[PDB]
RNA sequence: ACCUUAAGAUAUCAGAGGAAAGUCCUACUGAUCAAACAUGCGCUUCCAAUAGUAGAAGGACGUUAAGCAUUUAUCAUUGAACUGUUCAUUGAAGUCAUUGAUGCAAACUCCUUGGUCACACACACAUACGGCGCGGAAGGCGUGUUUGCUGACGUUUCCAUUCCCUUGUUUCAAUCAUUGGUUAAACUGAUUUUUGGGGCCCUUUGUUUCUUCUGCCUGGAGAAGUUUGACACCAAAUUCAAAUUGGUGUUAGGGGAGCUGGGGCCUUUCAAAAAAAUUUUGGAAGGUCUUGGUAGGAACGGGUGGAUCUUAUAAUUUUUGAUUUAU
């Protein structure tokens, strides 16, 4: 996947990231919020290389095959102190045009509902 | 005088960031956050082999390098070519700047010069 | 229906740790001195 | 800034694990905004040797502070 | 300045119990219940299906399916399908909320009943129950009700059957029970 | 008032 | 910050959190503070080597937490929506 | 040196090198070249692309022949035994059965190998102008 | 009953002007930067058999499966035999597992995802391969305009201000009507009404999913409506229903006319340089082709929200180092 060169962590909202921790564990989930840079991941599944198969990654069949133990865990907030570096893996489900369309949709609906709320709460 | 401001002035130049794990990231450097949260784009991660037979290497670094997802299966050494790795600020140990740039024009802190003129 | 909707996920499985224990975690000790470099 | 919510653990026996290995049990007496804790009649659980009549623990090295009482 | 996003009331900047007072009242306790009922109701009501990729059928695939027959489609009117959807949603809710507690009624006179089934004197989650019903005390002994059968209990409830298949039942029972 | 260090100052200074 | 407010919204529901020592904890979340200090109730602990025990309460310092797993339904929280309407706060 | 002619091949692969690598993978499972990516294919201008005699491919993006592609071999006997490899069971690349027939004229590379095994070279390049 | 607030700032340098030295400002002017919006590149990668019963990408927290190979299941005290070994006794802890764990590998079954588009069933190519069909996804680069972070809210004695068809589709013919072109009698093309035929689709699963109401498989239909409104659904308690109060949503897809933003190409006219002949540069008008929009917009304002930046802040709770396992 290709990602725009001028794309901070704010542009990668609902991108499916690849967050790496200090202890060699990676997290693979959709980014949905941040802050100290402590993220919120939707369906991130944590992967790790067991100590029994770590020796196969050391320099020397021709192609390595590593069985990585993975755990399933949902809607988890990380802590920025442990985060080491983040990589991007996949694009969101929706295209850019459809994303803009739904943003305009929700903005119109919210403006109308706010106007009606003011009109009701005043009178 | 804050050197993060000087580091923000590169913005399009090839650097070689060496993290605290040992892995050295080589790639074009985009904007740098005021906390030194670098964002490199066309990167080539690598892990230096300690060249000593019995001293093997860092292990957590190998795990992280492989779990990044870009490691070449046929690569003899531990390199992982990928695009856009975002590096947290506190993990950088030292940044090898390019040789070609001039330091005299970039190190002049404009804010400190403005403060000195104002005073 | 009070808390019939917030049903949590099943308990997380156990995997043997691959890092160093909290008691064994340290930076590099036995950092050699700086005086030897000055001579040579 | 914000005092930690330990007003219910006062004068109740608690067991808190110093660093990653040690475990100390005592009667809590007070606390600070850094989560420093002063606990009297300590006993280093391992046989187990008591520490002293009045000890303070720096809140940096505390990990968990589970309570061995009704709470 | 922090406001609740459920009550929509703007709350003067707090961080202590003032936020533990607002979140523990009633205008923020049931108004946060109605919110998540609606959001979970939607994900139950969602009917959008996957995108449909229709490929051009070939002749070998068409001739066999054209040979067999045409199949009639059953169709209902607007009011009828409204009523059927309402009935189906109600049935789904009623079955989903159903919990079987036959084992709790069966052991009503067990010697150690008050310590397990009462659920208020249990040892695992009793710490929560321990301003706001003739509760069963833990101090009950087996001497009370020495003979359970002395007209105290009632017969076990007959098994439930599906109403849409209520004509399936045998017409007459084998034995004559009064 | 910034980090808790200032608050601890405004306790220790009175304590001494 | 959004994640701290989300953890605040996650009160009263069973969350699972793993510390930096390797241990794991899960149970009712009684109270949380702005600095990620949490108080679990009826927690079922897993010490790093695999043993599992049980305690009534626990108060873990937030500086040691690695991650916190809240119930999945909180994805529909009102504070995750970007375009929001404010009631025009008074004077 | 005789070039083979292939029909009903997918036109999706776009890139020439990617298309060559995918077709080579489907021809030769567990191949030394197709399985390991980021390998520069041996461009034999006038070295085996794949073992069992596979020398080069020759595709075109012209709308006239989209699915068509040509495989040029090293020796004719190698090419003949490739037909026995087909043995009239429909070889499949991606999901579509491919039909295979010997090309009416050997490729330019095969012509060069035949000529070395230089007037024929100059005549060919001179023919390029008149037909263009 | 507890609570009433960190403070600052909103592109940047250089040049001209105004209120000795700063100091501020300029619907001032250059250059750089950043954002939005248009708009392009022979730019780069990717977009699934039906001439067929497939395949690609990713999963399985799936089966064979007790698979094939290894390896694990306490510590102290006392007595007894014994040349360390065996049997019993007291105390101390003790994740479950041994059909486990770990190493290796294969078959099978199944889920999600996609232009399952149009024209083709084709003899190409050394400068190696017309990248010379329409779209879509994602980036790279360039130009133009506007802005100088961005949004609601109020005021204006500001500007604004549209219609029409359609909701299986496509195609052929019979027929009606309209309109143009040539000889309103003949021929030809474009639009439309009615009927019939062919193909494909209906999982549209609450049988078109914009809403309500009527309704359907020998059919694809009828009526009313479209944002300060309507409709669907959720929760309660009055002791069924209705009632209300509080909430979450839905109000769509395609085509056309006007009106309008942008590009490419052509014509004319004007100005400058190399001239009334030629060219390039700038502007006005017109033509052609395309691409986008079509209900808000401008100006002012504050005890207005949120982003970014600086300083408190390198002193135990996140970023100024105790996770390269070390001597």
């Amino acid at each position: 996947i290709q990602v725009a060169h001028s794309s901070r962590l704010a542009n990668l909202i609902d991108y499916k990231l690849r967050v790496l921790t200090q202890d060699g564990r990676v997290y693979i989930g959709q980014l949905m919020a941040f802050d100290h840079m402590n993220l919120v991941l939707n369906e991130c599944i944590e992967e790790r290389v067991p100590k029994t198969q770590l020796d196969k990654l050391r320099p020397r069949g021709t192609t390595l095959n590593i069985k990585v133990e993975k755990r399933v865990l949902g809607l988890t907030i990380l802590r920025g102190e442990q985060i080491l570096s983040t990589v991007v893996e996949d694009k969101p489900l929706l295209s850019k045009k459809e994303r803009l369309v739904r943003d305009k949709k929700e903005k119109k609906q919210a403006q109308k509902q706010t106007k009606l709320r003011k009109e009701k709460e005043k009178k | 005088m804050k050197l993060v401001n000087f580091l923000k002035k590169l913005r399009n130049e090839q650097v070689t960031i060496e993290l605290k794990n040992g892995t050295t990231v080589w790639g074009t450097l985009q904007s740098v956050s005021p906390q030194m949260n670098a964002i490199l784009t066309d990167v080539k991660l690598t892990l230096p082999q300690p060249r000593l037979n019995k001293l093997n290497s860092n292990g957590i670094a190998m795990a992280s390098l492989y779990l990044t997802g870009g490691q070449q299966p046929t690569a003899s050494d531990n390199i992982a070519s990928l695009q856009y790795i975002n590096i947290r600020g506190n993990t950088i140990r030292q940044i090898i700047l390019p040789d070609s740039l001039n330091l005299d024009s970039l190190l002049v802190d404009q804010k400190q010069l403005n403060s000195l003129r104002r005073s | 229906d009070v808390s019939r909707l917030f049903k949590p996920r099943p308990p997380l499985s156990y995997k043997r740790p691959t890092d160093y224990p909290y008691a064994k975690r340290q930076t590099n000790p036995n950092i050699t001195g700086v005086a030897n470099l000055l001579s040579t | 800034v914000s005092t930690p919510e330990l007003k219910k653990y006062m004068d109740k026996k608690i067991l808190l694990n110093i660093n990653g290995s040690r475990k100390v049990a005592g009667i809590l007496r007070g606390y600070d905004i850094f989560l420093n804790v002063v606990l009297d009649d300590a006993m280093e659980i391992n046989n187990n040797h008591q520490l002293g009549l009045q000890t303070v623990i720096r809140g940096n090295s505390i990990i968990s502070l589970e309570a061995l009482d009704a709470i | 300045k922090f406001y609740c996003d459920y009550c929509d009331t703007y709350l003067t900047h707090d961080s202590p119990s003032v936020r533990k007072t607002h979140c523990s009242g009633r205008k923020h306790k049931e108004n946060v219940k109605d919110y998540y009922r609606n959001k979970a109701r939607d994900i139950i009501n969602k009917h959008n299906h996957k995108r449909r990729h229709i490929g051009k059928r070939g002749r070998k695939e068409r001739e066999n399916s054209s040979q067999n027959e045409t199949l009639k489609v059953t169709c209902l009117s607007n009011k009828e399908k409204r009523h059927i959807m309402h009935v189906k949603k109600m049935n789904q809710k009623e079955l989903a909320q159903t919990s079987i507690d036959t084992l709790k009624l069966l052991y009503d006179g067990s010697p150690g009943y008050s310590k397990v089934f009462v659920d208020a004197n249990r040892f695992d989650i009793g710490d929560l129950v321990k301003r706001a019903q003739t509760s069963r005390s833990r101090d009950e002994t087996c001497e009370s009700n020495p003979f359970p059968r002395l007209n105290n209990p009632k017969k076990l409830e007959p098994p439930k059957i599906l109403s849409q298949w209520s004509n399936t039942i045998p017409k007459t029972s084998i034995f004559y029970s009064v | 008032m910034s980090t808790p260090a200032a608050e601890q100052r405004k306790l220790v200074e009175q304590l001494m | 910050g959004i994640p701290v407010k989300l953890l605040n919204e996650a009160q009263g529901h069973i969350v699972s959190l793993e510390l930096t020592t390797g241990a794991t904890y899960r149970g009712k979340l009684v109270e949380s503070e702005d600095s990620m200090n949490v108080q679990l109730r009826d927690v079922i602990a897993t010490e790093p080597q695999g043993a599992v025990t049980h305690m009534d309460q626990i108060f873990v310092r937030g500086s040691q937490i690695k991650f916190i797993v809240v119930p999945d339904l909180l994805k529909n929280a009102p504070l995750f929506k970007k375009n929001s309407s404010r009631p025009m706060p008074p004077i | 040196m005789s070039a083979l002619y292939f029909q009903n091949l997918p036109s999706r692969p776009a890139n020439k090198e990617n298309y060559t690598r995918l077709l080579l993978k489907h021809i030769n499972p567990n191949n030394k070249y197709a399985i390991n990516p980021s390998l520069p294919l041996p461009h034999n201008k006038l070295l085996l692309d794949d073992q069992m005699g596979l020398l080069e491919v020759s595709i075109s993006r012209s709308s006239k022949m989209t699915n068509q592609a040509f495989l040029t071999f090293v020796t004719q006997e190698e090419a003949d035994r490739f037909l026995e490899k087909y043995t009239t069971t429909a070889l499949k690349v991606q999901g579509r059965k491919v039909r295979m027939g010997k090309a009416r004229t050997n490729s330019l590379l095969g012509l060069s190998i035949e000529m070395q095994k230089y007037n024929l070279d100059i005549k060919k390049v001179l023919k390029a102008r008149k037909l263009k």
